[PDB]
């Protein structure tokens, strides 16, 4: 309940996407989206690639990016 | 597809102006409970006299043919599956059934009927439990039977005890059958709860994510949520027994915590597959031999019923099976996808939507559907799906297959008032206790589609 | 003299009626054993209870 | 839920009835009253 | 062959032909008939509730 | 002088006083577990 | 465990993050005692100004 | 008014 976390993963095989959560650590960070996630009977589908912390002193600045090509399907 | 969380759900543990209004808003925002009574009560009653384990009778059917062990040649060898033909020029062979089914002077079978038939000269000769008889062939047949036709697991009916016309002796028999029964057991539940009016230490409130972020009454909640008890153990319970009758968990007072199978657990005993994509290649498929052997053809509406994203999934998959047809050219006309709505915006305004409800397989299968409001429950079912819902929503089920003249599920019930309740003042604890019970009859007429991520 | 008796049964033979296999007797206060023909269990209990 | 009452009395059948009657069991006596007391307002006096 | 459910005890059974005694109490079509009014009371003196 | 558009207006009326604990698509109301006080 | 299970849960099933919900209580049919419990939930307020 | 389950009901029920 301390920090904030954004993630840039790739479900296998899937697509990609772009989460965030709420945690202490960022192991504790892939918890809540391999568990509260959509793929919740697939949570090994799950790789997450980048994981920083939603710091403020900018808060004007891109924090995940993450575009499925029409060459990547 | 993404969700965004829009509430949150702490313990109280974790943590007067004036009134816009004196009714306790509740927000969209927020997930709810659901009752189970909707699906429970869809299903009739049934009243026992006691609280005894009770069977009924089971009919089966009478048409058999026995299948074959082994085929001897007339010297004692068994025919083997390269073996040459068997009983050539009419000559006698021996034929080994694990049963003395078939009598002296009658024709039978093998998997091709009328084509080899086999002619039992004599009573059969007991080989242990075994019956082996002596049989020559019927059909003026001067090669004999191939050796493939008379391997173990050929199917073996009778025709026929011919003779001839003058100076005859006896020949055939008669044969009968028996049925069968099955049991049931029930279940007792017990709630507690230290209590007036005034909530106790099991609390959790409920914040909302909005942007720049009473008095209970106990005598209302013991008895909602000793209800959702026999709702859950109605539907949702199993069974702890062994083959040997021998309970398996044992309670505080030393005597075995008895539990029978919900409904849950009894219809999933049969008819039950688990897909992991839901396609209308499987589905049409095991509902037409289900029906193909059991139900006539004008007795064949299988009402599905599923959840809110199993419609969608039904509606998206029907829509891929009409789109590969490619003889019909489907035109607004008929469908009417786009009509006419009056409108103020302009003379002629349209509209647009649509959904397949309903297919209608080959040999009058019809396959509806309809939507059940307790398969999106967000408290039992937490295993998501990617496409929205909660998974169990994909969970398609089928019930009342064909007609029986008796309902096949109903709850079994004690005569009466068979729930309990009680005070104990010390400490001040309100007991409350019921028994209860769910009897499928038949599990053979309950088919369920569940989705793969649902079981072990 | 002061004297004191006791039995205690379960609560599930409020209503526990016997299917009689063998049929149910009572004790008589003679010694004998009386066949009787009542189905619930509680009727047999507090007879011998007195 | 308490069924619409602006029916034929053809539509008015027995399971209409019932639904009337399920709906008032339903209800918990702590409901809002312009002009009585609460029911443990008048306990309290007696 | 199998099971309505995890308890079910009998199977279905099949004969030909001559039909005996054991053929039809094996299929439990033959039970003895319980002698109502013959009883045997004990014969004893009584010397309780003297 | 109320026409059937007037009568299905204090028909069809919000109604907490009028309707159930669970609703039509099997929710269930939290409410009726409260005392106002 | 309760039905039945004679090989136990994976360990995969006894993760960090999996829910868990409440299902019922039960006892057997004699000499039981007291079981399961009974939750509540309270409200937050939320606010305007003129 | 009562039919004979009704007072069936009103019968096995209780009395306790």
């Amino acid at each position: 309940a301390m920090q904030l976390w954004v993630m840039e993963y790739e479900v296998t095989g899937i697509g990609k996407g772009c989460a965030m959560c709420k945690a202490i650590n960022p192991q504790q960070a892939e918890m809540l989206l391999k568990s509260n996630g959509i793929y919740n009977g697939s949570s090994y589908l799950y790789k997450v690639t980048r994981i920083e912390q939603v710091i403020v002193p900018p808060c004007n600045g891109l924090m995940a990016e993450q575009v499925v090509t029409y060459k990547d399907v | 597809a993404g969700k965004l969380g829009k509430f949150q759900m702490l313990g109280f543990q974790h943590w007067a102006p004036q009134k816009a209004t004196n009714l306790m808003v509740q927000l969209l925002a927020f997930y709810r409970g659901k009752s189970l009574d909707t699906f429970l009560n869809s299903f009739p009653t049934r009243e026992f006299e006691d609280d005894n384990e009770y069977y009924w009778d089971v009919i089966g059917s009478s048409r058999r043919n026995i299948p074959l062990v082994e085929a001897r040649d007339e010297n004692g060898v068994v025919v083997a599956a390269n073996a040459a033909n068997v009983g050539v020029g009419t000559s006698p062979f021996y034929l080994v059934f694990p049963e003395d089914w078939f009598a002296d002077g009658e024709v039978i079978v093998g998997n091709l009927n009328q084509v080899y038939p086999f002619r039992i000269l004599g009573d059969a000769r007991m080989e242990g439990t075994n019956a082996v008889y002596k049989v020559e062939l019927m059909g003026g047949n001067t090669q004999g039977v191939p050796a493939e036709r008379l391997q173990q697991g050929e199917r073996f009916s009778i025709e026929f005890a011919p003779v001839e016309k003058e100076l005859s002796r006896k020949v055939g028999d008669v044969r009968f059958t028996s049925p069968v029964s099955m049991r049931n057991e029930w279940t007792t539940i017990r709630i507690q709860h230290k209590v007036g009016n005034k909530l106790n230490k099991k609390l959790a409130m409920g914040i909302p994510m909005v942007r720049n972020l009473w008095m209970h009454y106990v005598d209302w909640e013991v008895e909602l949520q000793f209800d959702e008890y026999k709702n859950n153990a109605m539907a949702w319970g199993t069974s702890n027994r062994n083959l040997n009758g021998e309970y398996m968990n044992f309670g505080k007072s030393g005597n075995a915590i008895k539990t029978g199978a919900g409904i849950f657990e009894q219809t999933e005993v049969a008819n039950t597959m688990y897909y992991n994509t839901f396609s209308l290649k499987l589905l049409e498929d095991a509902l037409y031999e289900l029906s193909a052997s059991k139900l006539a053809m004008d007795d064949r509406l299988f009402v599905i019923k599923t959840g809110e994203r199993g419609a969608i999934q039904f509606h998206k998959e029907v829509l891929k099976t009409v789109s590969g047809w490619t003889t019909f050219v489907l035109d607004n006309n008929s469908t009417r996808v786009v009509e006419k709505v009056q409108s103020r915006l302009h003379s002629n305004a349209l509209s647009a939507g649509f959904q397949f409800v309903e297919y209608k397989a080959p040999n009058g299968v019809r396959v509806r559907l309809d939507v059940d409001p307790f398969y999106d429950d967000p408290v039992r079912n937490k295993i998501l799906h990617p496409m929205g819902g909660v998974a169990f929503s994909y969970r398609y089920d089928i019930w009342y297959i064909g007609t029986m003249d008796q309902p096949n599920i109903f709850k079994c019930k004690i005569k009466g008032d068979n729930e309990y309740r009680g005070y104990q003042w010390g400490s001040a604890v309100i007991h409350r206790m019921a028994t209860l019970g769910v009897c499928v009859l038949d599990p053979t007429r309950t088919m369920s589609l569940i989705p793969a991520i649902l079981q072990g | 003299t002061t004297i004191r008796i006791q039995h205690k049964v379960a609560g599930n033979k409020l209503n526990k009626k016997l299917a009689m296999g063998i049929p149910m007797v009572r004790n008589l206060e003679s010694g004998k054993q009386v066949k009787d023909t009542a189905n619930m269990w509680m009727h047999y209990v507090d007879w011998e209870v007195e | 839920n308490f069924p619409r009452q602006m029916l034929p009395f053809s539509k008015k059948t027995k399971q209409w009835r019932k639904d009337c009657l399920l709906w008032a069991n339903q209800k918990t006596f702590f409901n809002y009253s312009l002009v009585r007391k609460s029911v443990i307002h008048k306990k309290i006096n007696y | 062959a199998g099971k309505l459910g995890k308890f079910q005890m009998l199977g279905f059974q099949h004969w030909k032909g001559l039909t005996s005694d054991n053929h039809l109490g094996a299929i439990f079509q033959q039970a003895p008939q319980k002698a109502t009014n013959l009883m045997v009371q004990l014969l004893a003196f009584y010397r309780g509730k003297s | 002088v109320l026409s059937p558009k007037d009568i299905k207006y204090i028909e069809t009326m919000p109604d907490y006083i009028g309707q159930g604990a669970v609703d039509q698509m099997d929710n269930i109301d939290e409410r009726y577990g409260f005392v106002n006080q």
